[PDB]
């Protein structure tokens, strides 16, 4: 349950492909969508 | 909640460690006691 | 989940990787 | 029409595949680098672009291109499924161009976001592409009907902070989706509702009213405790005001809030029992309030429910209400399919001023046999073909009239389709505050507004009638410094079948024109031996108007190149036969002969005169002959005869006209060039009146100083 | 423009109806920092005598104006400008960047127009289940 998409709108992994837009102040830029795991997670007893 | 209850609606969003509701207030107080990021919370209180 | 290099506030904890940096950017 | 029929049939024949072999769909994507030297279901095309002067860009006729916006993935299942059934449109795209070679663009906007235009050209060349075919004005026009929109913004303590900024941006963007045919007013309500701007009832969604509403919503504040029962009772009253002008259909209310607990059943049961007013509810921002009531209001009152959690969702969640609005025109069958032309706007692919005809496409899977109607109430997309204003100007020749005569056409909203003072620039909206998507809508009365006559004429042409009106008017000079009180004759007639109304303005002295004779091959010889580059020494520097005479002949900005090309053309062929404009060339050479005879016989007798600096002559027929050699460099006038301010000024005056020079300008002042005085040449062939030329004098400043 | 050089005499000429003025708005114009206002002057009395007194700044300057018959020029001769001080309030004729007409007054008296008559806004066969709340 510690999987997140670089674009928060796309909930599932199959959706997280292509390019998405960032709206930061006084600019509009486009970056890749990436399906990533959080840096600290709970996947096995060692990671926990 | 009396001092900072209604003034964490900043232009960048409401912080998770807000004093809006009671369950949110308890966690913010608990976090300060453990000492993690108590200065960042204080910065929000001063800015508010 | 704000992107890297976007203005950030540490209390938000919304930064995608790591945390909000000293200079105020992810 | 035929494109829509083919698209409907092919989409009806399609199968919903959900598995592609990574190479099954083939297209161009119109946005990839031409040299990658290197996808989930697609195989790219490397096309060949040569050139085309008809477009200015580099085009390929072998296939159509596809534009998929940055936000949307290029390899999702729905996109690939559309690519298959839209690959069939390429043959019809080719066929239509084969029938009529003059077609510029043939675009198919899709409900999913991709667009296919036939002439394959790369997308436009800070380079983040924000284009979305579902937001362009032609798509919005063809996807629904004119609306009566009342945005009901919610101001309250809760919406303070980020939610207020998101509401501001969302209101601005959704305002950007309206058109001239649509009426909009923005309201707000904390505890008692009030209008956000000076407007009180409803205003047409012009380019000015929209700006006023945007400023008013950008100057908004959040206070108080929300009361829905007053805001809705206010909106419903402003949607019942019939004292003013409105589209009178598609009455729709937009509620921009975050969330609450009141559903206000009594207000809806009081105002909207027959369900004639749609309600769309938007839950803006990231919050934890109860969104249940607003969904219920969107369900009971015919509508749909949206959510905007961040800036990146504003565009999509504000451009979707047209999908709901287009259901009744889908269910109308083959009766809502009428070609409807948009306003004049700048093409997205750098083509200038164009207008677009739009035709919706319906989803007709399972139409022949009566099973499927679940999703058959949404449009597939809107077709579109672009016709440039240059073609329409070509259909209305203006070289048989005087420079003071012209055509103009008006749509039912009053905006000009053709007019000499219409230029390819966006319409100004106000003073430029310190620190290309909008239509070019210029009203007819923004040429020279006259209360008595040019208002009734405009109202008659808008109504779709024909008549004539001769009256004494005021005309503004081309240099925008002088005004003449001339006599003009407005004649208008409707363009039947469409809604535009064409008119022709003609002064009294322009009721006749000189048509040149065929003459003979000998006349061509010595009428051409006058304007040679080495020959304008004893005849004075000779100009020529860049009017297209021959198809091979090319217009050039520099006059010397055009003069040389004209000389070589008239030498190398006869004028009339090689599919050229016989009348234009014949009249140009007739003017050349007349002017050469004049300059030689009269001006050559007196080489120098005490008070004159240059003797010039300009004739209707695109030739100008400044007699002094050194004075030819000071001629700053337009080589085109029909665009000379002094020529048009002198035509309207029965006496001598003095043209004041320019002050504090980088060009030569009135001390080495002189003061320009011009007189209009007047002739009486038979009893008729004609003014085919204007002559003049450049007065020496020092001589007149010592004479004064 | 003679308004820039001698504003008082130009204003007096306009007041005694020598140069008529009436202005237009240019919407397709560019500005350095846009709607632009324009002004043009012309004749409106087609007569010749045109004699009056300025009474400018308690230093009256008698002026005589005659128009050349065949040309479109006018000869105006004033007593002096520098000797008699007056207000300047320069009368510019050049295009100036300014806001257009007030939109509120304009929409109070809208121009004539004919909207499209075809409209499809309701139909009993339309399905209303796609509300958006249950679909997400
Ligand atoms: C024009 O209208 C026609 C019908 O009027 C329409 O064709 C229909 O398209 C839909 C897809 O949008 C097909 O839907 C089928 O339904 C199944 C079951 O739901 C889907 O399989 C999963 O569905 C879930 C959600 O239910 C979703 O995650 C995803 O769609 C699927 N998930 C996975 C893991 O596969 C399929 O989408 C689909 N089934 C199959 C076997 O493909 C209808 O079947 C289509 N109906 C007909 C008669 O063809 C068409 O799209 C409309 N035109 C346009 C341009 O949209
Ligand atoms: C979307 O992709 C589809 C999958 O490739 C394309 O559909 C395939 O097109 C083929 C033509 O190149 C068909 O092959 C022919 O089909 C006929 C059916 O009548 C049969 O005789 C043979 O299978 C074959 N005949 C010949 C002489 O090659 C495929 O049947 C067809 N379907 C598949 C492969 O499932 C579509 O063309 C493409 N979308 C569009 C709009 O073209
Ligand atoms: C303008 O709209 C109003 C209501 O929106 C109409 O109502 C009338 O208002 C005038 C104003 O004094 C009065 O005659 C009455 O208050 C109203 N008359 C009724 C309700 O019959 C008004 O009629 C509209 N304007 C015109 C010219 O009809
Ligand atoms: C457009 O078509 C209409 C027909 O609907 C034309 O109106 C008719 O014109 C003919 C002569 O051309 C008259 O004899 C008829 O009496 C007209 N019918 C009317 C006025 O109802 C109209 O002239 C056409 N216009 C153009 C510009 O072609
Ligand atoms: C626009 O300019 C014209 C040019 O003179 C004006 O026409 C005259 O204006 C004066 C007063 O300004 C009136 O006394 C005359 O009767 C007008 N002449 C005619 C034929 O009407 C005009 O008034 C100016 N203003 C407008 C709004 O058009
Ligand atoms: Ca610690
Ligand atoms: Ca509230």
């Amino acid at each position: 349950k510690f999987f997140h998409c670089t674009d928060e709108s796309k909930e599932f992994e199959k959706d997280c492909r292509g390019k998405y837009l960032l709206y930061e102040k006084n600019e509009v830029k486009a970056r890749d969508r990436e399906w990533k795991k959080y840096e600290f997670h709970y996947d096995n007893v060692l990671w926990a | 909640m009396q001092l900072f209850g209604g003034q964490f609606n900043f232009d960048e969003g409401t912080p998770p460690t807000n004093f809006d509701t009671f369950p949110a207030a308890i966690m913010t107080v608990f976090q300060i006691l453990t000492g993690e990021d108590w200065n960042e919370v204080m910065y929000d209180g001063i800015k508010s | 989940c704000k992107g890297k290099g976007a203005p950030c506030r540490k209390t938000m904890y919304d930064c995608c990787s790591g945390s909000c940096g000293r200079r105020g950017k992810c | 029409v035929r494109l829509a029929l083919e698209a409907e049939k092919v989409q009806a024949a399609h199968q919903w595949r959900e598995d592609f072999a990574s190479n099954e769909v083939v297209y161009y994507n119109a946005k990839d680098d031409l040299d990658p030297e290197k996808e989930p279901g697609s195989q790219r095309i490397k096309p060949v672009f040569i050139e085309d002067a008809n477009f200015g860009r580099q085009i390929s006729y072998q296939h159509a291109a596809v534009h998929i916006p940055t936000d949307i993935y290029e390899g999702s299942t729905i996109v690939l499924n559309e690519l298959n059934w839209t690959s069939a449109l390429d043959e019809v795209f080719k066929k239509n161009r084969e029938e009529d070679p003059s077609l510029l663009w043939q675009v198919f906007g899709s409900a999913t976001g991709l667009a296919r235009y036939y002439p394959a050209s790369p997308w436009v060349d800070n380079k983040i592409d924000l284009y979305d075919v579902r937001r362009r004005p032609w798509y919005i026009q063809g996807a629904a009907s004119p609306k009566d929109m009342l945005i009901l913004v919610d101001v309250s303590g809760s919406v303070s902070g980020l939610t207020l900024k998101l509401i501001r941006t969302s209101v601005s963007e959704m305002l950007e989706t309206l058109s001239d045919d649509d009426f909009v007013n923005v309201a707000s309500f904390n505890s008692n509702a009030q209008d956000v701007s000076c407007f009180q009832h409803l205003v047409q969604a012009n380019v000015r009213n929209k700006k006023v509403l945007k400023d008013a919503v950008n100057n908004i504040t959040a206070k108080g405790i929300t009361d829905y029962k007053k805001g809705f009772s206010f909106a419903f009253e402003q949607l019942l005001n019939y004292n003013v002008s409105r589209a009178n259909c598609n009455k729709i209310i937009m509620l921009f809030t975050d969330g609450g607990e009141e559903r206000a059943q009594e207000i809806f049961n009081k105002y909207n029992k027959d369900k004639k007013v749609r309600v769309f509810t938007f839950s803006v921002g990231q919050h934890n309030y109860d969104r249940g009531p607003i969904q219920w209001m969107a369900c009971e009152n015919k509508g749909y429910y949206y959510e905007i959690p961040s800036i990146g969702a504003i565009r999509i969640n504000t451009q979707e209400y047209l999908d709901v609005l287009g259901r009744p025109m889908v269910l109308a069958g083959d009766k809502a399919k009428q070609v409807q032309w948009t306003n004049v706007y700048l093409d997205a692919l750098e083509l200038g001023l164009v207008i677009t005809g739009t035709l919706p496409v319906f989803n007709i899977t399972g139409q022949f046999e009566n099973k499927t109607n679940l999703k058959n109430q949404l449009i597939l997309g809107v077709m579109g073909v672009d016709v440039s204003l240059e073609d329409i100007k070509r259909l209305t020749p203006r070289f048989t009239l005087c420079p003071n005569g012209y055509y103009f056409a008006i749509d039912p909203n009053g905006y000009v389709l053709l007019h000499p003072n219409l230029q390819p620039k966006p319409i100004g909206v106000g003073i430029p505050t310190i620190n290309s998507q909008e239509p070019v809508t210029l009203d007819f009365l923004d040429a020279e507004l006259e209360n008595d006559i040019k208002v009734e004429i405009r109202n008659k042409m808008i109504d779709g009638e024909s008549g004539e009106k001769t009256f004494r008017t005021l005309v503004k000079s081309q240099d925008e410094r002088y005004i003449d009180k001339g006599n003009r004759t407005y004649t208008w007639t409707p363009v039947n079948g469409t809604d535009y109304s064409l008119a022709l303005v003609l002064p009294t002295y322009s009721f006749y024109y000189i048509k040149a004779k065929l003459e003979e091959t000998i006349t061509q010889a010595r009428y051409s031996e006058t304007l040679k580059p080495d020959n304008f020494e004893e005849s004075g520097y000779t100009f020529i108007a860049p009017r297209d005479y021959c198809n091979d002949l090319k217009i050039s900005d520099n006059n010397t190149e055009f003069l040389l090309n004209f000389n070589e053309f008239i030498d190398r062929k006869t004028p009339n036969n090689p599919s050229c404009n016989a009348d234009l060339i014949n009249r140009v050479l007739l003017d050349a002969g007349f002017t050469n005879e004049l300059v030689q016989n009269y001006w050559s007798k007196q080489k120098n005169i005490k008070g004159v600096k240059a003797r010039f002559v300009v004739t209707d027929g695109g030739i100008t002959r400044v007699y002094p050699k050194e004075a030819g460099e000071n001629w700053q006038e337009n080589p085109e005869t029909y665009e000379d301010s002094f020529y048009k000024r002198s035509l309207d005056n029965d006496n001598y006209v003095f043209t004041a020079p320019y002050f504090n300008k980088s060009g030569p002042g009135a001390y080495e060039s002189g003061i320009m005085v011009s007189k209009a040449v007047e002739i009486y062939i038979q009893g008729k009146l004609l003014k085919p030329a204007v002559v003049g004098i450049k007065i020496d400043v020092n001589s007149w100083i010592e004479n004064f | 423009f003679f308004g820039e050089i001698d504003p008082s005499l130009m204003r007096h000429l306009v007041n005694i109806s020598v140069y008529a003025f009436n202005k237009s708005y240019d919407y397709q114009s560019v500005c350095e920092p846009c709607i632009t206002e324009q002004t043009q002057y012309f004749f409106d009395n087609d007569s010749k005598s045109f004699s009056g007194v300025l009474d400018c700044g308690n230093c009256s300057r008698i002026f005589h104006g005659e128009k050349l018959m065949n040309t479109n020029l006018i000869f105006i001769m004033v007593e002096s400008k520098g000797t008699c001080p007056c207000d300047t309030r320069l009368l510019i004729q050049a295009e100036q960047t300014s806001d257009g007409p007030n939109p509120c007054d304009m929409v109070k008296q809208p121009r004539y127009r004919k909207g499209p008559d075809v409209c499809f806004d309701n139909n009993v066969l339309e399905d209303y289940t796609d509300c958006g709340g249950v679909s997400g």
